């Protein structure tokens, strides 16, 4: 079975207007190997058949190269648009073998997030629980620590965090922070903050409310 | 899963003494211990036991004599792969060594003194008979015979050869397993003490098939001996004996001078897939113990394998550092082909029996055939045809009597090539015909193509720069429960493309190498009387070998030196790929 | 107009089968081989097998010859997998795709089209649907321009879910958290912004689907 | 001597 040992991540050039992938294979494949972008929940898209050519209505944004046994795939000015996973394929031998993937990811302005606080909703306590949701949106770089505050003190238990892929518009990061406790444990106190820490500011943006006000 | 294994004939059996042989890394410190706990155990039991010998070198184990009551107790030890009963074995420029394993030998004949020296090693079972006496015979009749072919001044084939005698048969011409292997560690041993020169070794013997000996046959030649033994005088296959089933070993067959097989009496030279070759083995004149410089006519296939440690002796003075793959090789390339007369030999062992007679030479691309063993009648069952580990596995074609076949795979098994063939839904059986050959530096791998119905894709092909096309396998892919339909052939377009039906996968070898260039050559007959022909001319080997159409017409294809045969039965085509280097 | 479309998402219990089918259209269905190919989260994809719907015949890896069984039913214009024996190792997501060939060489083709997936989830766990919160903002004064809003889907199983705002309409500037598990559940949350002229004069909703319990909740922020 | 003659040693 041949063999497919895809790039780990997008290798840089030109400044960051030329990104590559390599793929090896185990033997020699000839010129019979194809590229793929797959966005999430997407189908496969062709764009390099047979090494080198472009497939009908693909950009000359992008290219591959090689024979025998090392080929690469390049793109040229890479666009928010082109965020992806990009896998490779041999065809030369059945079983077919494909690339493990790699995902495209784009530096960009630093931008800081847009933090919203959002208490428990009614539906929710009355069904014993209680999730405070805190939405860290439209950030970059995608590195960012959030601390939530119960009254004041600190609380690191039942926090889950959960970050979106790269943004195909901006190529900016937007996370969601949810502080998860049980109705009878939110009950007893009054003011949830949450703060969040990012490169963009040396002081943290933090929101918060007050279950006593209004 | 430790076996107990003794021989097929039951007049050769030599029950109370047994070889057990222990798993591949086991210290002579373990084989000693599990020994004396063999002693230990047999004796809390009431039996005496004598442990004969220790086995280090060549394989782990060692030799015991004890009653076979206690061999149940035996496969319960530590450490045991398996234990084999012992049975009888029977007679039948640089500087190159060929030990003899034989008789004793008189070294001071004008035929061979200086040049052969006697080891001193001494291993053989007793005459049978009471009163049995050698009297005025010196029991060196076959040894020195066989010592004066390999060897002698005026009546040898390598006149310039040292040779080394070790003794493992009696007065009567017989031998043990056991006594054999001792020698063979011998062997071992002396060359890990002694010199980085090759060596010959020249079993001139044969018993039934035997596990053990095999064993330590492949053991002696993956560390770079060279053995040659005779085929066996039983006019029977070969495959059934002992070392002559030994596929490392290089088996020779007996033939006279009208090149016919030698006869013995109401037998004569054994035959099959196990013989690499045949060589003269009939009224052979050699050196006589009778007297210093007399000589006496001898036949069989010890007397044809001498002749063949002789051409590997004069092959390895010039070139030493030949490896066992390239001598085979050049054995095979070198011999007279097609002059044997078949006829003698039973009707469905002469498409497995070589058609080959020795003979010496008077970079380069060298192949051989290799047939499978016959695979069951199952409908699942598969043969397997293995190569050398040097060796390429260029092609791979099947054969059934019935033509019943799903076809054959190239496919990898142990991290090497192996030619799978596949029995078919009421098929008797098949058999796998490998292609197994020495191409310098060469990059080989096979492509599978997949089943091709659709209008295009049907041609496959070495489509990589430098990769050329070696040979096809073709495997059926359709259900045996599904509807069956007649197969259509992929169309043919260019020349150099595997041939075979859109309903198959294609398994295509492609070779790599400096300076190789490969052709396709094709012959038909309209309505063929059992078979079809087509050969590579002088200078081109032939690589692979396949049929044109199915089953239908066809029982099969195997390539038979430099031609590639279809068996039709009562448009069929050979398709051959023909290849040479530089 | 050339596609494919796949069934809908799967929970089976292991040790059970399913057949996942391919639907083809705007082409000769007989005349192409379809493709089913096995995608687990980190691994590159598994070619499973091949079928001619012209023949129906198949070619297998030799690693799915027990486990996958293809076939063709000309009349439906459709190809089926059927997986049998189910384990843990087979949750996947299974892609069917068209080989299209241009030459007569057996590699001059590619894969022009794709169907989207199928999620294949094999646990003993049992298809429950998600509870639906509106995330609405509570007093204060208002800064900028937009308001943010959101919903929190909690507590549903397996992985399928899809949230949309008003019916679509609001596409931008909408966020999809990825979903987390949660003793056993899954819980995710989607955020909507909108200008602070519209919320809370105009009403926005988010509908959530979960196709696993062919359910579908609209829940109204206010 | 036909031995030796068959397997080229001797003309
Ligand atoms: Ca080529």
């Amino acid at each position: 079975d041949i063999v497919m040992t895809q790039s780990q991540k997008f290798m840089s050039t030109s400044g960051g207007d030329r990104v590559s992938i390599t793929c090896k294979t185990s033997q020699n494949v000839g010129t019979a190997v194809a590229w793929f972008q797959q966005k999430p929940g997407q189908s496969p898209k062709l764009l390099i058949y047979s090494a080198s050519n472009r497939y009908t209505g693909v950009s000359d944004r992008f290219t591959g190269s090689g024979s025998g046994t090392e080929f690469i795939f390049t793109i040229s000015y890479a666009q928010s648009e082109d965020l992806a996973d990009y896998f490779c394929h041999q065809y030369s031998s059945y079983p077919l073998t494909f690339g493990a993937g790699t995902k495209l990811e784009l530096k960009r302005a630093d931008a800081a997030p847009t933090v919203s606080i959002f208490p428990p909703s009614s539906e929710q306590l009355t069904s014993g629980g209680a999730s405070v949701v805190c939405f860290l949106n439209n950030f970059y770089p995608k590195d960012i620590n959030v601390k939530w505050k119960i009254d004041g003190s600190e609380r690191q238990n039942g926090v889950l965090n959960s970050w979106t892929d790269q943004d195909s518009k901006d190529s900016t990061y937007s996370m969601s922070s949810t502080l998860t406790l049980t109705k009878d444990e939110y009950e007893r106190h009054n003011s949830y903050t949450c703060e969040a820490t990012h490169k963009t500011s040396t002081s943290p943006i933090v929101k918060s409310f007050n279950r006593n006000e209004c | 899963t430790a076996t107990f294994h003794r021989c097929a004939k039951d007049p050769w059996r030599l029950p109370g003494t047994y070889v057990v042989v222990l798993k591949e890394e086991t210290h002579l410190s373990q084989s000693e211990r599990t020994a004396r706990r063999l002693q230990a155990q047999a004796a809390r039991r009431g039996y005496l036991t004598k442990i004969l010998h220790v086995f280090h070198g060549l394989l782990p184990g060692f030799l015991v004599k004890m009653s076979g009551d206690l061999l149940e107790l035996a496969l319960k030890l530590p450490h045991v792969d398996y234990i084999e009963e012992d049975s009888s074995v029977f007679a039948q420029g640089s500087l190159v060594e060929v030990y003899l394993l034989d008789t004793s030998i008189q070294s001071d004949h004008r035929e061979i003194e200086g040049r052969v020296m006697v080891t001193d090693f001494e291993n053989v079972p007793e005459e049978d008979g009471t009163r049995f006496h050698r009297q005025a015979s010196k029991c060196d009749s076959h040894g020195t015979h066989l010592a004066g072919v390999v060897s002698g001044r005026d009546a040898g084939v390598a006149k310039g050869a040292s040779m080394r005698s070790l003794r493992v048969l009696n007065c009567q011409g017989k031998g043990t397993v056991s006594g054999t292997l001792i020698g063979l560690e011998f062997i071992r041993k002396s060359q890990l003490v002694q010199p980085v020169g090759p060596l010959v070794v020249l079993l001139p013997l044969a018993g039934g098939y035997s596990r053990v000996l095999n064993a330590a046959c492949q053991r002696l030649a993956r560390a770079g001996v060279v053995l040659v033994t005779a085929a066996g005088n039983f006019r029977d296959d070969a495959c059934l004996y002992s070392p002559a089933s030994a596929p490392e070993v290089i088996t020779v067959g007996a033939t006279n001078a009208q090149d016919q097989p030698v006869t013995l009496g109401t037998l004569g030279t054994n035959f099959g897939r196990c013989v690499d070759l045949f060589a003269p083995g009939e009224d052979i004149i050699g050196a006589s113990s009778d007297c210093s410089t007399c000589f006496v006519s001898q036949s069989g296939t010890s007397q044809a394998a001498a002749h063949v440690a002789g051409i590997a002796a004069m092959m390895l003075s010039a070139e030493p550092e030949l490896t066992l793959a390239e001598l085979r090789q050049r054995l095979i390339h070198f011999s007279a082909k097609d002059v044997i007369n078949e006829a003698w030999f039973p009707e469905d062992q002469r498409v497995l029996t070589p058609n080959l007679v020795a003979a010496l030479p008077p970079w380069q691309l060298f192949c051989r055939t290799v047939w499978s063993a016959h695979s069951g009648p199952t409908r699942m069952a598969t043969a397997i045809a293995r190569c050398a580990p040097d060796e390429e596995l260029l092609s791979c074609s099947s054969f059934s009597r019935s033509g019943k076949r799903r076809g054959e795979r190239m496919e990898a098994q142990g991290g090497k090539l192996v030619c799978r063939a596949h029995n078919a839904f009421g098929g008797e059986g098949v058999y796998a015909i490998a292609r197994c050959c020495l191409l310098p530096q060469a990059n080989c791998s096979v492509h599978t193509a997949p089943p091709a119905e659709a209008s295009m894709g049907t041609r496959v092909h070495c489509h990589q720069q430098g990769h050329v096309l070696t040979g096809c396998s073709s495997h059926w892919e359709v259900e045996d429960l599904g509807t069956h339909k007649p197969p259509v052939l992929r169309p043919r377009g260019q020349p150099n493309q595997c041939v075979g039906h859109r309903e198959a996968s294609i398994h295509a070898s492609c070779c790599h190498a400096p300076g190789l260039e490969c052709k396709v050559k094709e012959h038909g007959i309209p309505a063929p009387q059992e078979q079809v022909t087509v050969a590579c001319e002088e200078g081109w080997t032939l690589t692979g070998c396949s049929a044109l159409p199915g089953t239908s017409h066809v029982l099969g294809a195997y390539a038979v030196d430099n031609t590639c045969v279809v068996r039709s039965r009562d448009a069929v085509t050979a398709v051959a790929i023909c290849c040479r280097s530089r | 107009q050339v596609q494919l479309k796949q069934s809908g998402a799967e929970l089976v219990r292991p040790g059970a089968s399913v057949k996942l089918s391919c639907k083809a259209s705007g082409y000769i269905f007989t005349d192409y081989y379809i493709n089913w190919l096995k995608k687990r989260p980190g691994q590159g994809l598994e070619w499973i097998a091949r079928i001619y719907p012209g023949s129906g015949h198949t070619y297998y890896n030799e690693n799915f010859k027990d486990k996958a069984t293809l076939t063709a039913e000309k009349s439906s214009s459709n190809v089926y997998m059927q997986l049998s024996s189910l384990t843990s190792e087979d949750s996947a997501v299974y892609f069917c795709a068209r080989e299209n060939f241009y030459g007569s060489s057996y590699v001059d083709w590619y894969f022009d089209v794709w169907g989207t997936g199928t999620t294949v989830t094999v646990s003993s766990a049992k298809t429950t649907p998600p509870s639906v919160y509106p995330l609405a903002p509570g007093c204060g004064d208002t800064t900028g321009s937009s308001v943010t809003l959101g919903c929190l889907v909690k507590g549903y199983f397996p992985e399928s879910v899809t949230v949309t705002w008003n019916s679509g309409s609001l596409s931008s500037s909408v966020h999809t958290f990825p979903a987390l598990l949660q003793s056993g559940l899954y819980t995710m949350s989607s955020s909507v912004t909108v200008p602070s002229s519209t919320w809370p004069s105009q009403t926005v909703t988010c509908s959530v689907a979960h196709p696993a319990s062919s359910t579908t909740v609209d829940k109204k922020l206010e | 001597x036909w031995n030796l003659k068959r397997i080229x040693l001797l003309r």
